[PDB]
Order: structure tokens, then sequence, then C-alpha cells
């Protein structure tokens, strides 16, 4: 292998991760937003929730990432000194850098700010960018539909012989962050709760919010139907004589109160169906907003035979982001399974690593030619500027 | 001596960490590693006072 | 012949382009693979501490009780 | 590699322990104790000499490694240098053919902390092969030590230094690097002491801190007032300040532990992690102490029923209650179990188990043929690289 050692970063519209090229986990995750407080004055760093929990006035929190997944302001993005300076500790000018979304091609002015940042400012020796649902499906899959449900909303992206096919991506707006919103508007009753006020929202979303998320299920079928069904049944059951599985309890207790909340096993499926059918939110959204419908960036993928192309993707669908480690994949196949009867479908997912996977994905920085990426050098930069 | 005593126990290359150019001939850029070198590139304390007791 | 020619040409590319995605995969392969390895070895090294750290109790207590015995037996 | 020749380095802040040779019967708590600096007298023409003493005054005292953390890398190493040598020396007066037995092939281990750089790591690698001319080195995490000393796979570090603790969580034996923290110790005892207790000044304060009768409740406690010795001989008395002041640090020490406990994602592991809690330190040693964390840590964190509406539920049953279970992985906190079979270290306390670990680990390591997890001089002849082939 090559003699170097790579600076590994990953900008999510949620979390950044960074590390070296020579181990297997990042030096750290942390937030990519920070807090300004005020003389100004930025704050990075995941416990750096100890800010948010003074309850100060004056401080805000705002973010670096937007929903395309890039990164829209920059004066605050050169986090990279915090990263840098704190968590590698390093000097930016002595290593590679490789750091990472799909796009239909035009915001591709990105890479002029990248430059900017990386030489004018940083003094980067060099750097490569490779395209996270790319890198995920290398890090051994050439040709991939990879479906990345993160905080931002779901990706959905088809890779066809190492290349990407940029009119058939598809960014949904529905993921991470909303399922946030709906728990607390949800629980809001319960909590006695029912920008500016960004700093509880945050504070919240990434304490008590994130726990009762991790412990939400997807159903495995349209959610209705499953009612109507067990509904049905439950029926006969009764009926026959003289137990529906969405009557079971789930309690979860709620630390800044000390106090109990229940759901019944619905109200849990409940939050997740609305990436799925969005329209039951609200009458602005139409069916085809959700993830299933959203099978259009297959059949996009068939307009460059279809029925042929349809066959690699769906041979090799990828599943991940940290929305998707929800329980209950087995709704994306059923959802893509339905749209599409004649083919078989095989997806992988890696089972432990998918919060992380895009930053795996980079690192995987780890290729044993010179040759293998495309790697701005100033020159580049030089060159560019020429008229 | 010191230095001497290093010397004699425990019985050759060495290293820096320098800038280097990779090709394909060179490549524009440089980087920082640890490239091995070509052929051509005080006092003792007593323990007891720290031993405790 | 300018036909073949233009035609070997793009096969040419075409080999380069799966040779590529071919030797990124094969890299993928291998990092994968170690990683399996680094893990294993790791939870190897554990599990066998656990073993001899069982030894140096059974070890010890050997120890004491030999100790205790001729301890409790004599003055 | 004999066992007479392994070396073990353990550098902190204020002191460095150090041990050379396994006793093969049991294990000593290590008896050499050096303080961590060296003087750097500077030398008309720019450069630097590094000696034991502040030689004829001309020499400026450096601390190399300040809160855990290297601050200067080059005294760093000259006062390992200084270690080296002298042990060799001593050594090498007292059996004279030692450098064909007991210094002819010296094995270094030496216990790193969670804050050295890659940078810092790579060239402590380099100067131990090259300056040094060492042939094999193990760089051991402090967090690994711990767990290390009845191995346990998933755990948490709780490491109490004087002014910074760190909290250092343990998944399938490798160290979560990204839920690695400190927080800015002991001498917090000290400060909430002196708002306790302003006549005092700071060597009674610390006296105090050090004495029997300085405890964390959660017979001594029965007695309004007790008596304790300075320092000089002088006797105190004191109220109920000797069960306070260590309120502050155990209730940080906590919210910091929830934070990061609650970011492993594996909700399994998680619960291993919370059932495995490593104290270590110092401070720990204060009578009640880690109890004290524990129960913290239970009052805070554990997950159970509120006590108000557990009420309720049994004035309902009046008219057998069965167990509310959450969802939250949680749900059990305790201390791991420290191993009773190492007679010396019960004898003085495990404040300082870390070190244990690696007198483990390099007699494991140093007396089995793999090289796995060290450095050997083959592998030096990749340079300091060598070091990322043989991380755990």
């Amino acid at each position: 292998t090559l003699n170097r050692k790579c600076v590994v970063i990953h900008n999510g519209s949620h979390r950044t991760v960074a590390g070296f090229s020579n181990v297997e986990l990042p030096q750290c995750i942390i937030p990519s937003s920070y807090i300004k407080r005020t003389e100004a004055e930025f704050i990075f760093g995941t416990y750096n929730i100890d800010a948010a929990a003074e309850k100060r006035n004056g401080d805000e929190v705002y973010t670096l990432v937007d929903s395309q997944g890039l990164p829209y302001n920059w004066d605050a993005l050169e986090q990279w000194r915090y990263l840098y300076d704190t968590q590698l500790k390093v000097s930016p000018e002595e290593l590679p850098l490789v750091i990472t979304p799909a796009t239909n091609g035009k915001p591709d002015a990105i890479l002029e700010r990248y430059y900017e940042l990386a030489f004018d400012k940083l003094n980067v020796p060099v750097f490569q960018i490779v395209i996270e649902p790319l890198a995920i499906a290398l890090s051994g899959k050439s040709s991939a539909f990879v479906i990345d449900i993160g905080a931002s909303g779901c990706n959905v992206t088809p890779i066809i012989d190492g290349i990407v096919v940029k009119n058939a991506v598809v960014r949904s707006k529905f993921g991470g962050d909303f399922l946030d919103f709906q728990v607390h508007e949800r629980l809001a009753p319960l909590i006695k709760e029912e920008q500016k006020r960004s700093t509880d929202v945050w504070y919240e979303a990434s304490t008590w919010i994130q726990q009762f998320k991790s412990t939400l299920q997807v159903s495995e079928k349209d959610l209705f139907e499953l009612e109507r069904y067990y509904k049905e049944q439950a029926d006969i059951y009764a009926k026959q004589q003289e137990n529906n599985p969405l009557v079971q309890k789930k309690n979860f207790l709620f630390k800044p109160l000390n106090k109990t909340l229940t759901l019944d096993l619905k109200e849990c499926y409940q939050f997740a169906e609305y990436l799925f059918k969005p329209q039951l939110i609200s009458d602005k959204f139409s069916p085809e907003d959700g993830l299933g419908p959203l099978a259009k960036s297959v059949k996009k993928a068939g307009a460059s035979s279809p029925e042929q192309v349809y066959s690699l993707l769906l041979t090799n669908v990828i599943i991940t982001g940290s929305t998707s480690l929800i329980e209950g994949e087995q709704r994306i196949i059923k959802e893509l399974s339905i749209r599409f009867p004649q083919y078989k479908l095989t997806t992988f997912a890696n089972q432990v690593d998918r919060k992380i996977q895009g930053w795996l994905g980079a690192l995987t920085a780890n290729l044993p030619s010179w040759s293998l990426g495309k790697w701005y050098s100033k020159e580049d930069y030089e060159t560019l500027k020429r008229d | 001596d010191p230095q001497t005593l290093i010397t004699k126990a425990n019985k050759k290359e060495s290293w820096r960490y320098d800038w280097y150019q990779p090709s394909k001939e060179k490549y524009p850029f440089r980087y920082k590693t640890w490239l091995r070198n070509q052929e051509d590139e005080e006092d003792i304390l007593d323990l007891k006072e720290f031993d405790r007791r | 012949l300018y036909k073949n020619h233009e035609l070997l040409k793009l096969e040419r590319k075409k080999t380069e382009a799966v040779a590529r995605l071919k030797s990124m995969n094969k890299s993928a392969i291998n990092q994968y693979n170690r990683r399996q390895d680094k893990k294993n070895k790791r939870l190897k090294f554990g599990h066998r501490l656990i073993a001899t750290h069982t030894n140096l109790e059974r070890d010890e207590q050997k120890r004491a009780e030999k100790k205790a015995k001729e301890r409790l037996q004599a003055l | 590699f004999r066992q007479d020749s392994i070396l073990i380095i353990y550098p902190r802040s204020q002191t460095t322990l150090v041990q050379f040779g396994l006793n093969e019967e049991t294990f000593t708590v290590p008896e050499l104790e050096i303080p961590t600096q060296i003087y750097r007298t500077t030398r008309q023409d720019g450069s630097y000499t590094y000696h034991s003493t502040n030689k004829d005054n001309k020499a400026e005292l450096i601390k190399p490694i300040q809160n855990g953390e290297i601050i200067d890398i080059s005294a760093f190493t000259q006062f390992l240098r200084l270690i080296f040598v002298s042990i060799l020396s001593d050594r090498a007066n007292k059996n004279q053919d030692a450098f064909e037995a007991e210094l002819s092939n010296i094995p270094l281990l030496l216990i790193t902390h969670h804050s050295w750089s890659q940078s810092d790591l790579e060239i402590i690698t380099q100067y131990v092969f090259e300056s040094l001319e060492i042939n094999n080195l193990i760089q051991l995490p402090a967090s690994l030590a711990a767990t290390y000393s009845i191995s346990l796979q998933n755990c948490c570090i709780i490491d109490v230094g004087t002014h910074h603790t760190d909290i250092i969580p343990i998944v399938d034996y490798a160290q979560l690097d990204h839920l690695v923290s400190s927080i800015p110790g002991g001498q917090s005892i000290n400060d909430s002491l002196k708002k306790l207790l302003p006549q005092w000044d700071d060597d009674q304060i610390e006296s105090l801190k050090k004495s029997p009768i300085f405890e964390v409740l959660s017979k001594n406690s029965d007695l309004e007032f007790n008596t304790f010795w300075d320092e000089k001989g002088n006797e105190i008395k004191v109220g109920k300040q000797r069960f306070q002041g260590c309120n502050n640090l155990i209730k940080n020490i906590s919210n910091r532990v929830g934070l990061t406990l609650d970011n492993i994602d594996d909700i399994n592991k998680a619960k291993a992690v919370w059932e495995n809690i490593i104290i270590v330190g110092g401070t720990t040693s204060i009578s009640g102490f880690k109890e004290a964390l524990l129960g913290q840590l239970l009052k805070d964190h554990l997950i159970i029923e509120p006590e108000e509406e557990k009420s309720k539920r049994e004035e309902e049953a009046k008219s057998f209650v069965p167990t509310i279970e959450y969802v939250q992985c949680p749900t059990v906190i305790k201390l791991a179990k420290y191993p009773d079979y190492f007679p010396e270290w019960k004898k003085s306390g495990y404040s300082e188990i870390i070190f244990l670990g690696a007198q483990i680990v390099s007699k494991q390591i140093f007396t089995h043929p793999k090289d796995t997890f060290y450095i050997t001089r083959e592998k030096y002849n990749k340079g300091p690289a060598a070091l990322w082939d043989v991380q755990f």
C-alpha cells in the first residue's frame, strides 16, 4: 500500500465525522452545527450540550449543512480549524485530505468554495472529494441502488458500473429531523410543552428525543391495512368463543419530569409511517413524496434495456443511514418489491457503522493507487482561476 | 557515559518526517510522511530517592 | 481499419474503467476482511486474559491455602 | 523474553510510575516513582540541553505532561531517556554481567493517555527505536490497562486526576474515541473545602482530605467533631466539613457519564458498559468516594419507576403490583468487580490499578512468541507508522 496517511472528514447535514485513514473508527463525531454565544464566539463539539443546558440568552444554534447535504456557511465551516486543532491535532498543511452528496450536476460552485477553503485558507496539500452514495457502495459493489435515510430525508441514488446516474438521483424531504419534530409535537401535551429558540429545540433533539427514537418501529406493511386486518381478525377471536398486536404498550421514562410515557404499539408505528405516506400529516403532500413511490428513481434510471437496469439495481439494493436503523429494512423492501413484482430484490446493509457509513466509505483513502481518485492540487485551482 | 550505556544494551535504519512527492512523472503535490533515510541521511538520576519507603 | 482502431481504443477505455472499478472492489474487499481480522484478534486477546486471570486466581488460592494451613496449626 | 527485562513506564502529570522486571510469583505495586519533570538549559546558539538538576541554576524547569496531555514532546522524550539510562546504570553496576543478561533485550511497555496525538505517538516510537535503541515496544492505552486488570469486554473508565477527570467507554475491548472526554478533579475538593473553612490554609485543607476522618457518606459518621493531625504534627478538630467537598465533583462526573453512555448506539453493549463502571485515580482512595459516585449515577440515570407513580399503583391495587418495564437499556448500574487475588495490590488499594493492567499485558505479550501486539525492529525497519499495524 501507499506511504501516506489521510485526514478523512465527512460533513453530514446533522453529524460531522473526522479521523485518520490509518484506524478503523473516527476520532470524533461532532454536530454539524454550533452555538454562537455572545464580542462573538463559536462553540463546537457534542459535550461542549453543556452550553445548551446553561440556558443562556444570546446563545443560538446555527447549521453548516443545508438539506442538499451541502455546506452553505463557509466562514463557519472553516469547524475544520476546531477539528484539526483539538481532535486530530495536526497542521492541516501536512496530510492529504479526503472529504464527501449525489447531485443532478448543477451545484457541483461547490468545488470552488472547497478550493478556497482547502487552499486559500487552510493550506491543505491536496484533497479528494468522494461522492457519498458511491463510496458507501464501493466500501464491494460497483453498481447499486443506494437508499440513504438520514436526518435531512431519504436520498435515493442509482449507481451503475461505478458511475452515478445524476438524473435519477432523488432526495426525499422526510427523515430523521422530521421524526424529531413529530415525536415532539405528539408527546407535547404529556411533557407540558404544548430559529431564535434554537438552543432548546436542539438540546431536546440531542437528548430525550434521540433516545425516544432509538427505543419507534416501522410496521412491515401499510399500517392502515395492518389495522383493518388486526381488527377483522380480533372480531373473530372475540365472536368465535362467545389478541390484537397493536395494543401492546411501550414505556419510556421521561427524565426532565421523572415521568413515564406510555405508547401503544400502533402509536409507535405511526411516526415512521409518515416517511412512507406523508399525505397523512398534511393535505399538501402527495403520496408520491413518500419513500415508496420515490420507484420513480429506478424508472428514471431505466431512461439511462429498462427491464435490465431495473434488474441490476434491484439485485444490489443498499440500505444505509442512521434512521435506517429503526426497527422494521423490511418495509423499504416490501415497498420496493410491490412496485416491481417481476424482479427479485436482494438488499445489503451493514448490520452493525451505518450511522457513520458515509465516513467509513470515504475511509476505504486506503485505495492502493493515487490514480484511483481525482486529487485536486493547488495547481487545479490556479488553472481554474484563469479567465 | 549514558550514551555508551544505551549503545551497549539491547544487542538498523532511521526515518525522518518530511515532504514527499509521489509519482505516476511526479504528481504536482506534496505531503508529509515518514520516509526512510539513505545511507547518508547528559546525566543520571539515583533511584532509591524515588524508591518508596 | 479506422473503425476497428476506434472500437479497440473504446474497448481499452472500457478495460481501464473496468479494471479501475474492479481494483477498487478488491481493495474494498481486502479492507473489510482486515477490519474483521483486527476485531477478532482483539476479542481473542481479551478472552484469553480472562483465562489468564482465572489461573492467577487459582494459583493465589493454592498459595494462600498452604499459608493458612500451616499458620492455623502452628505457633 | 527475559522477565527480568520487562520495563513498564506509566507517565502522568505529576509523577511517573516505573518498574523493571516482573516478579513471577505475584505482581508487586510499582516501587519507583519519579517526578515528571526535566531541566532544560539553553546554550547560546539556540540549542537545548537536558539535566536531572538545575545545573548551576542555569536550566529551566520543564513539566512535559500537563492535565495528562504532552505539552512538550522533546522534554518528554528526554525524560524517558533519563529514566531509561538511570535504570541501565543502576543494573549495570549491581551485576556487571548485566549487558549479556538483564540488559541484553529490554522490551518496553509505555502506558499512554487518550489525549496524545498520533504525531506524538509516532515521535515517541521513533525515539524508542532510534535514540534509546530499544527493539520492542508496546504502547498500551491507559483505559485498556484498566480493563485488563479481570479483562472486561465492555466497561467505562472514570479516571479522576488532580485537575481533570477522563471518561472513557470501552466496547468490545476497544476504546471508543469519539465518546471519550475529560472534564476540567481532586483539587475541586480542596476548593470546595476552602469555601467551607475560610480560616484554614492550603496545607491544613490538604491534610484533612488525606486523613482517616475524611469520608463521603451515602464510628466516625456518629461524632459531631473529630480530630486529625497536621503535616507538622499540629492537632486539628473539625465538624461536619469532613463529610463535605466531594459533591460538586461527583455530580459533574455523573452528568458527563450519562451523556457519554447515552451515545453508545448498540443498546446491548450499553447495558454491559453501565454494569462495569471502573473508577481509578488518587482521589478515589478517599473513603466512601467510589460508592458515593455510584450512588449518584444511580440517582441520576437509573431506569426505574418514578416513586409517586408507583405509590399510586399500589393504592389502586388496594381494592400485588407488576413491575413496569421500560425500553431504556440501562436499568442496572454497577461498579465492576475488582480481582481479590493480587495480595500486594489489595494491601495498597487500587487507585493505581492501571499499572497492574500493564503488568498483566506485558507478561502475556512478552512471554509468548506471537509479536502481533508490539512493534519489533523488523517492523520498524514501516518506521513509526509500524505503530498502527499493532494497535489493539
